[PDB]
């Protein structure tokens, strides 16, 4: 056994040099400065055919010591998969691991991220979406640990490569979006994701708008470096609706995967316009008329019918439409978005409504405070 | 202000913004009552107000307090929204602040039209009681 | 499993003269048969058949929850006209008349399954009165949410609309007006007609109980408001 590690001991110039602490550590018998220096190791990329023989004597290390985290067994199985260059062997392995190894920590959602990570070449469709679905199922208890939601989030992207319902990915990016504290990772990465991000959340039909996790805090660093077409289209998205430039201006942009939805979008600001024109106005006065939805969506009046009805369906306003002048008469409204200016105004709609029924209901008794005693 | 306490019941609502999920109190409304023997106790142990009376100062002191104890509330609650922002960012905004502000932004609301139909409507409904 | 059979014995009679709301529950009946097989004609042509009364039958409560049942069913959306038949009812809208005809008359052509036009157009007779039917059935799909949206219209874009003369306007909304189903106002000669609303006391119901039914909201408004406001602020 002393041998097996002897032989390895020499991984090329400078190795040997800490790998005589490193026999020294388990001399001493101790595991964790060891489990530190060799997962060292192994994150120092290789050939790499020292892990390949070294992981049975952590193996073994494992057999007798019985404790050490399944973690470090995944994180160095993914290194190790990477020159294996076969999955299905890591795939016999890494279940073995799964099955060899219990703690009161659960192993299940880190075993089954690495499955999940190692399932791309099967290539998907067939086991993923059960195993996948049981990764965040175990991760509601207790999901503490925060490090393997980002897993779950590698495996569930890689579930929505299928395209997939775009709908969706912006859910599950929103889900990577908040589990990361801190990036730690080149903006060119997160430029192109965010990019990506912003075509299959637009694109969505389930999301018309959504312009206010447009302006989320932790993305806008990202949209800064993208360029600012796509800023501005989702500016049109946002408030808009036409902005017949903006909108041309993302085909511009971006060539593939919006020839399919690009009439989509244009339904999708046609109902945009609705809230906004009644929201904008002080109004209500929230009767408009049909000179007003046709020049706006500048659509037929045939067609108008079908844009506001359909809007009545998404369920952002529940208003009727008079159509002997042909007139649109909307209720209530769906709030999006709106600002410190707002808050200010919002004390001043605020305040008077304090002096109001302060100044009137302090008449009220001061009339009767004399007959009460 | 009012009622006095509070509830917060346990809950994991994560968040909209996929954040590992995390544990925010969501507030119970909490209302006091009693049954008999609780309700024997106190019922003798007033000794101090009116009671109700019904009809009279009952309904307009409820007028003075619901209201002004309203105007301060919302005061207040409206002076921790400009104060939030002005200090203790982050977050602070984000989230919920643009679209409870627009909740605000929901109804202004007045007239024209139907509003003025519903004025003397209401005049028309005082004609039977008076 | 003979009783079971016997129901597509019964069906004929159910279904022969008068009754297309009696099919409702038992072709849902005769479709446990399939649920046995171990068939495939006929099991397919189960599906499209109890999935394609949903025209024959008059507009019901019962109707709605029961085209929700089949609903959902992983078999039921491979057939296209299942995509268009569910595109009419759910989220209503409008659309044209003759691209229906263009769906439900290449079932004639289409198929495979036959059944569904061996019990529609099979007949002559049934299959004119089931085109009468499906045209008042499209024309009430029209009224029914128009009519909601009314307060008023007029009587020369309700033709263009109904893709049909006035006096079928007329013709249309007088059985269902009989029906009282909804109770519609319609002259004709100056051109104004409107359907709805209350049609209430309506000065203590509608105009005072609705409005401060939004000042619950409104009293509502702080104690939400600062609810969700603390709901943000603790967790960052």
């Amino acid at each position: 056994v002393p041998g097996f590690l002897q032989q390895s001991q020499n991984s090329g110039p400078g190795q040997p040099a800490v790998w005589h602490r490193l026999e020294e550590l388990y001399t001493k018998k101790l595991w964790h400065q060891l489990t530190l220096q060799v997962l060292d190791f192994v994150q120092d990329p290789c050939f790499a055919q020292g892990d390949g023989l070294i992981k049975l004597y952590e193996n073994f290390i494992s057999e007798f010591e019985h404790r050490v985290n399944p973690l470090s067994l995944v994180e160095i199985i993914l290194h190790v998969v990477r020159q294996m260059t076969d999955p299905n062997v890591a795939l016999t392995f890494l279940e073995k691991t799964r099955e060899k190894v219990k703690s009161s920590d659960e192993a299940v959602i880190l075993c089954k991220t690495a499955i999940g990570a190692l399932k791309l070449n099967i290539g998907d469709l067939q086991v993923t979406k059960e195993t996948i679905e049981d990764v965040e199922e175990m991760l509601n208890n207790l999901p503490g640990v925060t490090s393997v939601h980002s897993r779950f989030y590698d495996l569930s992207s890689k579930y929505y490569q299928t395209i997939g319902n775009h709908a969706s990915y912006y859910k599950d990016a929103l889900r990577f979006l908040g589990c990361v504290d801190i990036k730690d990772l080149p903006v060119s990465e997160q430029q192109e994701r965010a990019f990506t991000l912003g075509l299959a959340g637009l694109l969505g039909e389930g999301v018309f708008n959504f312009g206010e996790l447009l302006m989320h805090p932790v993305l806008e660093s990202l949209r800064n470096t993208d360029r600012q077409w796509l800023i501005d289209t989702l500016y049109a998205f946002n408030s808009g609706n036409v902005e017949r430039f903006q909108t041309l201006k993302t085909a511009w942009g971006q060539q593939p995967d919006l020839a399919a939805n690009e009439a989509q979008l244009l339904r999708k600001i046609q109902l945009l316009c609705l809230m906004e024109m009644t929201f904008t106005r002080p109004a209500n006065h929230r009767q408009l008329t049909f000179e007003e939805i046709a020049k706006s969506a500048k659509i037929t009046v045939n067609e108008v019918e079908l844009l506001v009805m359909k809007a009545l369906s998404v369920g952002l306003v529940k208003g009727s439409i008079d159509e002997v002048d042909k007139r649109v008469h909307m209720t209530w409204v769906q709030p999006r978005v709106l600002d410190l200016q707002q808050i200010k105004g919002m004390k001043d709609r605020l305040e008077f409504w304090c002096t109001d029924v302060k100044s009137m209901e302090m008449l009220v008794e001061h009339q009767a405070h004399d007959i009460l005693t | 202000l009012g009622l006095p306490t509070e509830a917060y019941i346990s809950v994991e609502e994560v968040h909209d913004d996929g954040t590992p999920t995390s544990k925010t109190f969501e507030h119970v409304t909490s209302e006091i009552g009693a049954e008999e023997a609780e309700e024997v106790g106190v019922e003798h142990l007033l000794r101090d107000i009116k009671d109700t009376t019904v009809g009279t100062l009952s309904q307009r002191i409820t007028n003075q307090v619901h209201g002004l104890k309203g105007l301060n509330s919302k005061l207040l609650d409206i002076r921790s929204y400009l104060e939030k922002v002005a200090t203790g960012k982050l977050p602070i905004n984000h989230q919920i602040i643009y679209q409870l502000q627009d909740v605000f932004n929901l109804l202004p609301d007045v007239s024209l039209q139907e509003f003025v139909k519903a004025f003397y409507l209401k005049t028309n409904d005082q004609m039977v009681v008076v | 499993k003979l009783k079971l059979k016997y129901y597509n014995l019964m069906i004929q009679l159910d279904q022969h003269e008068g009754s297309y709301l009696s099919i409702c529950k038992h072709y849902r009946a005769i479709y446990d048969t399939p649920c046995i097989q171990a068939e495939s004609e006929k099991w397919q042509q189960a599906l499209k058949s109890v999935v394609l009364y949903v025209i024959l039958a008059p507009f019901d409560n019962e109707q709605s929850d029961l085209v929700h049942r089949i609903s959902g069913d992983k078999k039921l959306e491979e057939i296209p006209k299942y995509k268009d038949l569910l595109k009419l009812f759910t989220t209503m809208e409008l659309m044209r008349w003759s691209t229906l005809v263009e769906d439900y008359g290449m079932e004639l052509r289409k198929g495979s399954l036959e059944s569904p036009a061996t019990d529609v157009f099979g007949s002559t007779e049934e299959g004119e009165k089931r085109w009468k039917d499906l045209k008042n059935r499209v024309v009430e799909h029209n009224i029914r949410i128009m009519a909601k949206y009314y307060t008023r219209i007029t009587m020369k874009r309700m033709a263009q609309l109904l893709d049909l003369s006035v006096d079928e306007s007329e013709a249309f909304l007088s059985n269902l007006v009989v029906n009282k189903t909804i109770f519609a106002k319609v002259d004709r000669l100056a051109g104004i007609i409107n359907f709805q609303r209350p049609k209430d006391p309506n000065n203590l119901l509608n105009d005072w109980s609705q409005k401060l039914n939004s000042l619950m909201s409104l009293v509502n408004k702080t104690t939400h408001l600062i609810a969700k406001e603390e709901m943000i602020h603790n967790l960052q």
